[PDB]
RNA sequence: AGUUUAACUGGGGCGGUUGCCUCCUAAAAUGUAACGGAGGCGCCCAAAGGUUCCCUCAACCUGGACGGCAAUCAGGUGUUGAGUGUAAGUGCACAAGGGAGCUUGACUGCGAGACGGACAUGUCGAGCAGGGACGAAAGUCGGGACUAGUGAUCCGGCACCUCU
RNA sequence: UCAACCAUAGACUCGGCGAAAUUGCACUACGAGUAAAGAUGCUCGUUACGCGCGGCAGGACGAAAAGACCCCGGGACCUUCA
RNA sequence: UUGUGCGCCGAUAAUGUAGCGGGGCUCAAGCACACCGCCGAAGCCGCGGCAGCCAACGUGUUGGCUGGGUAGGGGAGCGUCC
RNA sequence: GGGGAUAAGCUCCGUGCGUCGAGAGGGAAACAGCCCAGAUCGCCGGCUAAGGCCCCUAAGCGUGUGCUAAGUGGAAAAGGAU
RNA sequence: UCAAACUCCGUGAUAGCUGGUUCUCCCCGAAAUGCAUUUAGGUGCAGCGUCGCAUGUUUCUUGCCGGAGGUAGAGCUACUGG
RNA sequence: UUUGAAGAAUGAGCCUGCGAGUCAGGGACAUGUCGCGAGGUUAACCCGGGUGGGGUAGCCGCAGCGAAAGCGAGUCUGAAUAGGGCGUAUCCACACAAGAGUGUGUGGUGUAGUGGUGUGUUCUGGACCCGAAGCGGAGUGAUCUACCCAUGGCCAGGGUGAAG
RNA sequence: GGCGUCUGGGGGGAACGCGGGGAAGUGAAACAUCUCAGUACCCGUAGGAAGAGAAAACAAAAUGUGAUUCCGUGAGUAGUGG
């Protein structure tokens, strides 16, 4: 007379965190993710948990490189 | 967890003239215990340890 | 009479020059067999207390 | 003699369950409950880790000694339907799949800036230094394709210290 | 069945003494309905001359008792290989 | 034979009409589509008094905005005794 | 949207959606959550919203063109019917 | 009055519990959610309130440009299953 | 008190009088006010008919970092000036480096705490008020009732007819 | 042991003291260690006051102090503590 279900796992707060256009510093986290849904491009690095981060400051551009959505960083214009 | 004689057993990895116990948990149904091993100690440098429990 | 002090709050909480409150961090004593060193390394040092517990800790330390 | 003998619960009891991971509900950011629906864990690993290099499967068609629905072989089609240590998802053919040679970075001293955030916990982290591996070099290596695999504080125990 | 009659103590009337528990109020109707889901007090309609006396006991969720069944919290006492 | 707008039967519970709020209404006082006016609130406006925030000016005047309020926070006061 | 019987004035979540809670007044026959509207005090002043204008109830037995015959309006199904 | 009398004292025992808590005006003004909990009717922190200081429109609204999503819907010789 | 009570949920018969955030303490934190100002202030006590004078033992500030030795506007870790942590009132002006988010060296401006008192919250005490069941210590109670002891008294009248 | 003689003690008291015994409700949001408290209470003895009291003490290389007790501070500190 039991429901043997009921369990669940607390969240991990995944997804995009710095969308198109924004200004990001270095080492900042663009997206947390399990697999490489989004891949790195230029001035972008990968983590251990397939997190992404910035290697050079600038601003974002979610473009594709041969069918795969990438993330990039572009040079800000110095004031 | 506990201290049962688990498959993943043993510990301690001591150094020759290098007293910096580096630790690792490994099995013991396999044979070996008188070769390999290496690491950086204090004041010294990349040299060779024993797995000495 | 006087206002007596809290032993634990005195032994696990100090104050710096400019009045900050300071603590140490957790999961450092035992079960290090499997904790990577970076995790063992952000837990060293001291850390400034949060905002939310500053007041409670003032009230424990002083009286 | 002094005292303890839990909570949830569509009243209580009986039953079942309590922590962690994955999916749906969950309503195209995040997050979100129910005694709602399906599963799993309380590990393993001289290599199933690091690095350099090389190769592509499953399936079907045919040939073919035992051999058959299938065993190893050869020849074609085959963009990826296999496999990925272990549940599921996200990803992986540009391979993270398969294989071979060296090998211990399954290091020490740190860490800008950030996520998530009641709080304590938790997660990644470029880059600097010694001292190394591999490689011709560039460069990669601070464990494992990622997320689970464990338990705060107190009190004691072992080795080392130029602290008392 | 199936109930009838009689007498005493009361009850009723008169004279005297003279309390009580209870009580937010008050010149305190009925219905169909609405509403914290069973209305004297609200809505819409119907009925009712003011004030009393004897009597019945349907309601006033009537009076009494800070529920005794249930649940929670704290105690008590009893038991036992806690 | 299709699609429509109103309609009929199916229809049927217990204190009393009782599934328009009542009288009553098709000589619509009912449904629809357009049109004209009107009533209607502590809303807005109109005439006045007080008050809080800000601003402008002058030795406290004016103006704009504002003023429902329980838990609650803050501010300013009456009254009693010695 | 889940559980439930795709029942509950059921239960559990979402929502820069609302109101009640803490919010009066008007309409809804009476009716915390519905529609309108957010009450500084006064006036024997005016215009409007939602809603409504035969009498009770202040305002239109208003105008025009058609339908309704069932008191439909002023509860209701599968289905039946010149 | 007895599942362990009565009286004085400790003792003003203690209750996550029920009740009660007195004069006025002015201004602003909520919540009923989250994690944990010997915990679910209580409490701690975050949330929403006000008071004071600081920072000055950083909040909010509308328009335009840039970005990821896998919901409704639809589709299936575009995969897994019927 | 409730999500929600005119409520057929609780409380109140009526009047009059009585009845609940208080006090201590150089206590703690925050904030107004007053004296002093890089200083501030006394305690016990002594002298004082009084509320006044004295009293430097003490406390708070004036430099911190570090587990500690210890060092000192720097210090800790570390092999390291190589990064970081904490601290150096704050601002102001000029420089050099980068715009990985600003830093570093100069110059000047120069740091404000303390003791009374008032308000609010708060700690220890009965701590806003009333309310238990029940725990403990020392005593009172068997004249009621339970049982026992010592000593006396009471049981009309009529039947049955055991042993011997 | 018996007989005679002589002197003492015997009990009351409001608190205060010294030696001895000696709980529990409470707090720990349970609780036993702990705390409440060596408190309440009980005992034995006193005095106008008591008890303690003359170093088999402190201290730190300072060339120091010099019986004891009671007050202020040190100090809610060093520390102790499921």
């Amino acid at each position: 007379s039991s429901s043997r279900n009921g369990r669940d796992s607390a969240a991990q707060r995944l997804g995009v965190k710095r969308f198109g256009g924004q200004v990001v510093k270095a080492g900042e986290i663009l997206v947390r993710q399990r697999g490489t849904h989004f891949h790195p491009g230029v001035n972008v690095g990968r983590g251990g948990d397939d997190t992404l981060f910035a290697l050079a400051p600038g601003a974002v551009e979610f473009g594709a490189k041969r069918g795969r959505k990438t993330v990039n960083i572009v040079p800000v214009a110095r004031p | 967890a506990r201290n049962e004689i688990r498959p993943i057993v043993k510990l301690r990895s001591t150094a020759g003239t290098g007293y910096t116990y580096v630790t690792r948990k490994n099995r013991r149904n396999d044979p070996d215990r008188i070769v390999l091993r290496k690491y950086d100690p204090v004041l010294r440098r990349h040299v060779e340890f024993r797995e000495e429990r | 009479p006087k206002a007596k002090t809290h032993s634990g709050a005195s032994k696990r909480f100090r104050r710096t020059g400019t009045g900050k409150i300071v603590r140490q961090k957790a999961n450092r004593r035992h079960l290090l067999e499997h904790k990577p060193t970076k995790r063992t390394r952000r837990l060293d040092g001291r850390t400034t207390v949060s905002a939310a517990d500053n007041s409670r800790i003032n009230k424990l330390l002083n009286g």
